[PDB]
């Protein structure tokens, strides 16, 4: 039971650095490589590092911008990106070689912007709506970095949900989310989206209340 | 360096079906050759190695083929589990490589949209601005059209639109349209409505209110 844990998301400014972990467990540490791999909304091979022998070989497109090295005490790659910028916004995962094992993804964002949490507006149906179902929904909106998460009664309504790509304009990003639920459950039970913003450490609620 | 093609965006195959797809290397590789499936925000997984061998624990329903410079992936019986994107790689050679990826589409039957509208929110009229959201849910096929009016005209301007990925259950696509207005540009006109063609109405589908009411 190999795992790979990369450390979480960071949002820095142009022209400084950030160092990726890629933390291993469950084999041999000196005894398989890890490579890192680039993925831009395709996939970049960076290059990989040999624990045990400590060879390190980079793609040459990503040699002046990556500094791969390890620790053996610890079992954990590192990534260091330098003299970022936009172009370096993207997700990085770790991978052993040969077997299929690789970390879950680390975002960069590169961005002079300031982290900003969203402002949620319910969605109610109009006054003079209306059958057996009803959909309500959650406007997420004005938020930097991403991404947030939406839940629906803390995860209860887990059927009929659709939380929709963000789209981002001046600086901050906006995404709806829909729920559809039976209209003998509302309004006379409570529908709540949850909103969590990580990189503010907020979460807010909001509930859908009749209009 | 090594250009991986693949030349298909979008392979559309029913369930139970077989579908190809395939993957050309600018100069010869041999068969160092991989691919992976990716589901969104999912690290890759090995399907298929050394341009023919399955990786373990892989169903028996992928096989890989080709040398050279042209490769093939076939999945047998798709099932819903498929649905992913698929890219080929080489590492004949350094720098590896990766194709750009081809993203499976799981063919069903029609299916119309559940349109819904939404009037701005009271909380959002405060700070000055004004969304009208409309919502476009579990319909196939994928092309549908939104058109916006308000006291009976057509408005782009202000117009944003967003749409999920295919339904990994049901194999349905669903839209957000959302129309930003200020508060006083929305206060000044009354019906607002959200129409929708696609091919499952010969009339489009129409979700209105009216600001007044
Ligand atoms: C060995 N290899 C090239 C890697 O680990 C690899 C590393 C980074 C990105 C993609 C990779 N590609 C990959 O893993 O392809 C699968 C694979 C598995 C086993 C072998 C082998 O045993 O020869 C070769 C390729």
């Amino acid at each position: 039971q190999v795992q790979l844990q990369q450390s979480d998301a960071e949002l820095v400014k142009p022209g400084a650095s950030v160092k990726i972990s890629c933390k291993a467990s469950g084999y041999t540490f000196t005894d398989h490589a890890i490579h890192w791999v680039k993925q831009k909304p395709g996939l970049e091979w960076i290059g990989y590092i040999s624990p045990g022998n400590g060879d390190i070989k980079y793609n040459e497109k990503f040699k002046g911008k990556a500094t791969l090295t390890a620790d053996k005490s610890s079992s954990t790659a590192y990534m260091q990106l330098n003299s970022l910028t936009s172009e370096d916004s993207a997700v990085y995962f770790c991978k052993m070689e040969y077997l299929d094992y690789w970390g879950q993804g680390t975002t960069l964002t590169v961005s002079s912007g300031g982290t900003t949490p969203p402002s949620v507006y319910p969605l109610a149906p109009g006054s003079a709506a209306q059958t057996n179902s009803v959909t309500l929904g959650c406007l997420v909106k004005g938020y930097f970095p991403e991404p947030v998460t939406v839940t629906w009664n803390s995860g209860s309504l887990s059927s009929g949900v659709h939380t929709f790509p963000a789209v981002l304009q001046s600086d901050l990003y906006t995404l709806s989310s829909s729920v559809t639920v039976p209209s003998s459950t509302w309004p006379s039970q409570s529908v709540t989206c949850n909103v969590a913003h990580p990189a503010s450490s907020t979460a807010v609620d909001k509930k859908i209340a009749p209009a | 360096d090594i250009v991986m093609t693949q030349s298909q965006k979008f392979m559309s195959t029913s369930l139970g079906n077989r579908v190809s797809v395939t993957c050309k290397a600018s100069q010869n590789v041999g068969t160092n050759v991989a691919w992976f499936q990716q589901k969104p925000g999912q690290s890759p997984k090995t399907l298929i190695y050394s341009a023919s061998y399955r990786y373990s624990g892989v169903p028996d329903r992928f096989t890989g083929s080709g040398s050279g410079t042209d490769f093939t992936l076939t999945i047998n019986n798709v099932q819903s589990e498929d649905l992913a994107e698929y890219f080929c790689q080489q590492y004949n050679s350094y720098p590896y490589t990766f194709g750009g990826g081809t993203k499976l589409e799981i063919k069903r039957a029609d299916a119309a949209p559940t349109v819904s509208i939404f009037p701005p929110s009271s909380e959002q009229l405060t700070g000055g601005g004004a969304s009208v959201v409309c919502f476009l849910n579990n319909f196939y096929p994928k092309d549908i059209n939104v058109k916006w009016k308000i006291d009976g005209s057509e408005r782009q301007n202000g117009v944003l639109n967003s749409w999920t990925d295919q339904d990994s259950k049901d194999s349905t696509y669903s839209m957000s349209s959302t129309l930003t207005l200020t508060k006083d540009e929305y206060e000044r006109h009354n019906s607002y409505t959200c129409e929708a063609t696609h091919k499952t109405s010969t009339s489009p589908i129409v979700k209105s209110f009216n600001r007044n009411e």
